[PDB]
């Protein structure tokens, strides 16, 4: 699995730029693609979504109308055309794959991301933005949502991501359930409106920013992010 | 509905579309079962149709329609079990050695067993009497007489409505027609008429062999349609 | 020499028969008469799986009762979501004549077999997303009749060669072989403890085999004709067999004899599949009369009939959690009952 | 336990008469069709005749038509194959066979490799 | 009273009985419910509805003085029955096309159990039959007429106003051309091709096979002859009533009614008209044997 | 060669099958009935259940 984004550079206000991303190492046709922006020194934010076969396409209200996402199965590539870029649109965009089925783990792989320099929805709130802790000590991060993510089907559509300094986000938890390749030290539990992420024993490489996300509604809202200092 | 459930339903619909698409290719191709003893020349018949694997698949197109011929010859002698898997098939191709009078009785017994099978009571059996040249040479040499194995052959007369091909010795024609009548009588035994036998005479050099299978399959499909449409 | 061997074999058979008859102090029926009747267990169809194109031949439940794998004679393995009916995966098979399928206890692997004699284990958790053939092991000299997973690394498969074999997925070679059957092996079932497994063959007999020791511990010969299906009792101490005589026979692995013979006059079609409920009371057996019947293991009477299908019920199974029952038939439709 | 028993045989003179008597237990003999097969030294199994459940349908092989007569008596679960005349060619072990199912017409007991529902066979040596 | 009325009642009874038993066996016999039989039960429904309403569009003219009570009855009976006729004709030609696709093109088969497409096309046929009759209904405008002999004003059913003779003429001409010419032609050509293919099949199938294949040859020839007889029983049956309406339409005789030997002609044309609706069930009865089996079983 | 081989193989199989422990059918039947009674509370279809949990 690999995702490489391109098309970045400097663009003046009101200009247009077509971003692209090449998929390899997996069945691109079977995985839906997501675009998540990250403003400098700020948390993540969902941009747009494209389902398999271009059947369902949704855009964020803040970018709805200006951005248009498209994919090509024969070439296994993804495109994102942006028009009338606003000064606020300056941020780094990450491409993410997703596949939806019983037992799946959407958002399991995040690309390298591309930088673009220019010139009601559920809200998520975390305990604190920074939590300094010494190595080997147990770490617990808390979160809260404005709406109960516990759907009638009993599934808790809560996601956690860890973005180490100089690396793309990594999926830790997608629903208690541990993602593949993630150490068992990570664990998650909480109610429909309150959530908690716990690390049994912090490692040296666990430093980074922890981002939460809800997936009960397509307008995915990301948290402010919690930093951990060694 | 949740987004994950909606995407799962979308993928399920995509899989349903793929299955419906493959259904066309499945129903368009006709599947055929090839049966016959080790002594039968079924191998030569298969090799000629150039138009520990327990199963051997052979796809050949004839008259813009594809035929899938499956042959099972790498399994145990008993077949009352895996024969059941080949129900609802287009036609069964049975090859018998008409020259070897010794194994002829075993071939007749196997054909009778296959015909009276409960699960195959609705599948037509295409019968190719292979090795006609060898049988002709044997009956011309006079060394091996069919009477030694089948006493009824001595009291059997050539059918009046027969159509001997040009250049066929009387003895050869009489012998082949006797074998044909024996097979037809064995098939008619307890036959409810739901399926019909298609006996044909095949050789080792005959090129017009796939046409017989094509015509038999077309007739079988036409009869099945007439049955489904409640016309017969 | 051969005469002495034949005489010794006859004496051993007579001694075994005498010892078996001696333990027949009382039949299960006499002991199961004081218990209250099970009553008419009426069942209704809850889900209809219209996805399969051709005859559905085999199906199995995974560790989770919500997942369902089913095989058809067209070369397609469809993973069904019993709750939402959504198709999870579609695996185009190489061999079109698949006759058996298995769902690993971990849910990550699924195996199948048929006339090709090859067993291709399909990994559902591939990192690439798409299902890939993990290990296409082979070596059998006959069609594969049944497949069952003992663990993520070991899988046992039955074949028409009259010998069962336990394979190592990692090594990809025969770990151990089981010989002794005279007829082609028709069905195989694993005990709940994974220690022993029982399989039936074309001959009118069934034998119990050990996973660790490559040898049979007991042998049963109470069948009158070809045994088609076999299933382990939920406790692992007994098993039932289906044969081409319209009579189910419950064999015990401790008394070494038949306990109850579920038979009826009007039922003449052969048994194609058999299964047990979590409690063991409801014994379900698929018949060739285009319907399935429920038999009370204790009372031995007919508890109900499932006549929703219009063709031979080829396969059936009860969920591990005890919430639903699935049934497959040659009519390409798979119905779930509850 | 299903088990078949056979009786009759031995040495016979050419053209003589002999009857083969077999029995079976452990199943409803009346429901299963019965067949006969012979095996001569070096030759495989050869079917000679069969008899339906009620005996209403009987057939014989061309090599033995007329000379042999098959009969069954469900009253005691016995099968009989009366041979009125014998030739040196028919010297072979006669094996009894049962139908694989009690309600079917097709038979597959001709398997030369092995069959689970056939008797042990009795030798019939016919010669001067 | 009159033997003609007794024969009419007997024909209606036998036809409605046949169609009712047909639909009953279609409902009850699960195995009978299959794609090709949807059009058959649709034709049965059409014939039942037609025989219902021709029952007394006849009673009004025979052994009666006029329509029962209301003018709306004219529109209802009219649209209703110019529709049943359309449904019958369209279902007959659709069955002919399906049998052609099945017999002449056996290799090109559609997915079975597709009840949706057949039912969708049957509904489309019904909708077209209702649309083509909406004109006949909207232009009823029942008028009153005074018989010159009886000299008594009485309301009489009329398809179009007396003044617009050309309109009624064009309506009758279009109805004839659409319901007798093109359907008859297409049915005849399809059934002729089917018969030719069946006759060629008798020579394609092995003939020397002893009393095994010859039976199928005889059955195929029999069904071909039955199809030709059905073509003839449609051509000859729907000819005289269409001729009588065309004559009545083009004559445009108003305020006067003829009385002569021609009276037998109109009743004969009526008898032949709905007799075809009575044939369709017994035709399939004669065609298939298992059909007769389940028909006598349900009856 | 092969005849006596399979003969002695079957002889050894019968010998090792004969030397197996056995118990009376009464105890096995009692154990089975006890298992059924204990697990009857979780049978899939012995007792009805609301559609909410189905
Ligand atoms: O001529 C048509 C059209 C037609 N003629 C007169 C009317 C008015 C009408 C009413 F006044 F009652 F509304 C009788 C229906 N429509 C036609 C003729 C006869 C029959 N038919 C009657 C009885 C059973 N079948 C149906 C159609 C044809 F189709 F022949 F062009």
């Amino acid at each position: 699995v690999q995702l490489v984004e391109s098309g970045g550079g400097l663009v003046q206000p009101g200009g247009s730029r077509k971003l692209s991303c090449s998929a390899s190492g997996f069945a691109f046709s079977s995985f839906g693609m997501h675009w998540v922006r990250q403003a400098p020194e700020k948390g993540l934010e969902w941009v747009a979504y494209i389902s398999s076969g271009s059947g369902t396409i949704y855009y964020a209200d803040t970018v709805k109308g200006r951005f248009t996402i498209s994919r090509d199965d024969p070439k296994n590539t993804l495109f994102l055309q942006m028009t009338s870029l606003r000064s606020e649109d300056t941020a780094m965009y990450y491409c993410v794959r997703s596949i939806y089925y019983y037992g799946s783990s959407p958002f399991d792989f995040w690309g390298q991301g591309t930088t673009l320099t220019v010139s009601a929805d559920i809200v998520m709130t975390q305990a604190t933005s920074s939590v300094p802790v010494t190595p080997g000590e147990s770490v617990s991060i808390s979160c809260r949502s404005s709406k109960s993510l516990l759907h009638s089907n009993g599934n808790t559509y809560l996601y956690w991501f860890l973005q180490r300094p100089g690396q793309s986000p990594q999926l830790l938890i997608y629903r208690s359930n541990l993602a593949s390749g993630v150490p068992d030290r990570f664990s998650g539990s909480g109610s429909g409106t309150a959530f908690t992420l716990t690390i049994s024993r912090l490692e040296a490489e666990d430093v980074g920013v922890y981002y939460c996300m809800q997936h009960l509604e397509y307008p995915l809202t990301f948290g402010a992010g919690t930093k951990l200092e060694l | 509905l949740s987004a994950e459930d909606k995407a799962a339903v979308e993928r399920s619909k995509m899989i349903e579309k793929q299955l419906q698409k493959d259904k066309q290719v499945y129903r368009r191709t006709l599947r055929l079962l090839l049966l016959g003893a080790d002594n039968s020349g079924k191998s030569t018949i298969v090799k000629q149709m150039r138009i520990t694997s327990g199963i051997f698949e052979t796809k050949f197109q004839v008259d813009k329609v594809n035929f899938h011929m499956f042959d099972v010859g790498a399994q145990r002698d008993e077949r009352r079990k895996w024969i059941q898997c080949f129900n609802d098939v287009t036609a069964i191709i049975f090859v018998v050695d008409s020259s070897d009078y010794n194994r002829l009785q075993e071939a007749l017994n196997d054909f009778k067993s296959i015909w009276n099978n409960r699960w195959l009571r609705t599948i037509s059996v295409i019968l190719f009497l292979n090795k006609q040249d060898l049988l002709a040479e044997k009956v011309l040499a006079g060394k091996s007489k069919i009477e030694d194995y089948f006493p009824e052959f001595a009291r059997y007369t050539t059918p009046e409505d027969a159509t001997p091909e040009p250049g066929e010795d009387p003895r050869v024609t009489r012998a082949k027609y006797f074998i044909r009548k024996e097979f037809v009588d064995i098939s008619t035994a307890s036959g409810d008429g739901r399926h019909i036998c298609y006996p044909h005479f095949t050789c080792s050099v005959d090129t017009e062999n796939a046409r017989r299978i094509f015509n038999d399959c077309k007739d079988i499909i036409l009869q099945m349609n007439l049955r489904e449409y409640n016309l017969v | 020499e051969l005469d002495q061997l034949r005489q010794e074999a006859e004496q051993l058979k007579n001694q075994i028969r005498d010892a078996r008859k001696a333990c027949a102090d009382a039949t299960l029926s006499q002991i199961t008469n004081n218990i209250d009747p099970v009553g008419r267990i009426q069942m209704r169809t809850r889900r209809t799986l219209r996805g399969h194109l051709a005859k559905i031949y085999a199906m199995h439940w995974g560790t989770d009762s919500r997942l369902l794998v089913s095989a058809s004679q067209d070369g397609k393995l469809i993973i069904w979501d019993s709750y939402t009916t959504n198709k999870v995966h579609a695996i185009p098979l190489r061999s079109s004549w698949v006759m058996t399928c298995a769902y690993a206890p971990s849910g990550n692997y699924v195996a199948c077999g048929g006339l090709d004699n090859i067993c291709s284990i399909y990994n559902l958790k591939t990192r690439e997303g798409n299902v890939r053939v993990s290990r296409e092991l082979a070596g059998h000299t006959g069609y594969l009749s049944c497949c069952r997973f003992l663990d993520d690394n070991q899988i046992v498969t039955s074949s028409g060669d009259t010998t069962c074999a336990l394979w190592d997925i990692e090594t990809g070679q025969q770990t151990t072989t089981f010989t002794g059957h005279t007829g082609d092996v028709m069905s195989l079932s694993l005990a709940p403890d994974t220690r022993l497994f029982v399989s039936g063959a074309c001959d009118a007999s069934a034998k119990l085999w050990d996973v660790r020791e490559g040898m049979c511990r007991q042998t049963f010969t109470g069948h009158e004709s070809d045994i088609n299906a076999i299933c382990f009792f939920p406790n692992g101490n007994a098993f039932a067999t289906g044969s081409d005589d319209a009579t189910c026979r419950l064999f015990d692995l401790r008394a070494d004899q038949e306990l109850m013979t579920y038979s009826h006059d009007n039922i003449i079609c052969g048994i194609t599949s058999v299964s047990f409920s979590k409690s063991g009371r409801l014994l379900l057996a698929g018949y060739d009369d285009f319907n399935c019947n429920v038999w009370d293991a204790l009372k031995a009477d007919r508890a109900g009939v499932l006549a929703g299908h219009d063709n031979r019920v080829s396969c059936l199974g009860v969920t591990d959690d005890g919430m639903a029952v699935a049934t497959g038939s040659w009519d390409s439709f798979l119905k779930i009952w509850n | 336990q299903v088990q078949l028993q056979e009786s009759g045989g031995g040495l016979v003179q050419p053209g003589g008469s002999l009857r083969l008597s077999c029995a079976a237990s452990g199943f409803t003999f009346s429901n299963y069709k019965m067949n006969w097969v012979r095996q001569a030294p070096g030759k495989g199994l050869e079917w000679v005749s069969d008899i339906s459940q009620s005996g209403a349908s009987i057939s014989y092989t061309g090599s033995v038509k007329g000379r042999f007569t098959i009969s069954r008596d469900n009253a005691k679960n016995t099968l009989y194959l009366q041979m009125n005349s014998l030739k040196p060619e028919d010297t072979a072990v006669y094996y009894c066979a049962r139908c694989p199912a009690p309600f079917t017409r097709d038979c597959f007991d001709v398997t030369s490799t092995t069959y689970a529902y056939r008797g042990q066979g009795t030798q019939v040596t016919v010669s001067s | 009273l009159c033997a003609i009325y007794i024969t009419y009642a007997v024909i209606i009874s036998v036809g409605i009985l046949g169609n009712a038993i047909l639909i009953k066996v279609f409902f009850k016999t699960k195995s009978m419910q299959t794609v090709p039989n949807i059009f058959i039960t649709s034709l049965a429904f059409g014939d039942l509805l037609l025989l219902l309403t021709c029952v007394p569009v006849d009673a009004t003219h025979y052994l009666a003085e006029g329509w029962l009570f209301g003018r709306i009855g004219c529109k209802v009976l009219s649209f209703i029955r110019l529709t049943s006729v359309g449904v019958s004709v369209f279902t007959l030609t659709i069955l002919s096309a399906d049998r052609y696709k099945a017999v002449v093109k056996p290799l090109e088969r559609q997915p079975s159990n597709a009840i949706l497409k057949t039912c969708v096309k049957a509904g489309c046929v019904w909708i077209v039959s209702m649309i083509f009759a909406l004109p006949e209904a909207i232009f009823s405008n029942v008028y009153t007429f005074r018989d010159p002999n009886k000299n008594m004003t009485f309301e009489s059913c009329t398809s179009y106003p007396v003044s617009k003779k050309l309109l009624q003429e064009i309506h009758s001409l279009l109805c004839f051309l659409v319901f007798y010419i093109i359907p008859l032609s297409i049915i005849s050509v399809y059934y002729s091709l089917i018969a030719r293919t069946l006759y060629k099949s008798t020579l394609n199938i092995p003939t020397e096979e002893q009393s095994h294949a010859r039976k199928q040859i005889e059955s195929r020839k029999r069904i071909a002859r039955t199809v030709l007889v059905l073509v003839a029983l449609f051509a000859l049956c729907w000819l005289p009533n269409h001729l009588l309406y065309l004559y009545h339409s083009f004559t445009s005789q108003t305020y006067v009614d003829p009385s002569a030997m021609h009276f037998i002609f109109t009743i004969f044309s009526r008898v032949l008209a709905f007799s075809n609706s009575c044939v369709n069930p017994f035709a399939l009865y004669w065609l298939s044997k298992s059909f007769q089996k389940h028909f006598k079983a349900q009856l | 060669t092969a005849s006596i081989a399979q003969a002695r193989k079957l002889v050894e199989q019968l010998k090792m099958e004969a030397n197996i422990d056995r118990i009376k059918v009464s105890k096995a039947a009692a154990d089975l009935m006890a298992y059924c009674e204990a697990h009857a509370k979780e049978d899939p279809l012995l007792t009805p259940v609301p559609a909410s949990e189905n």
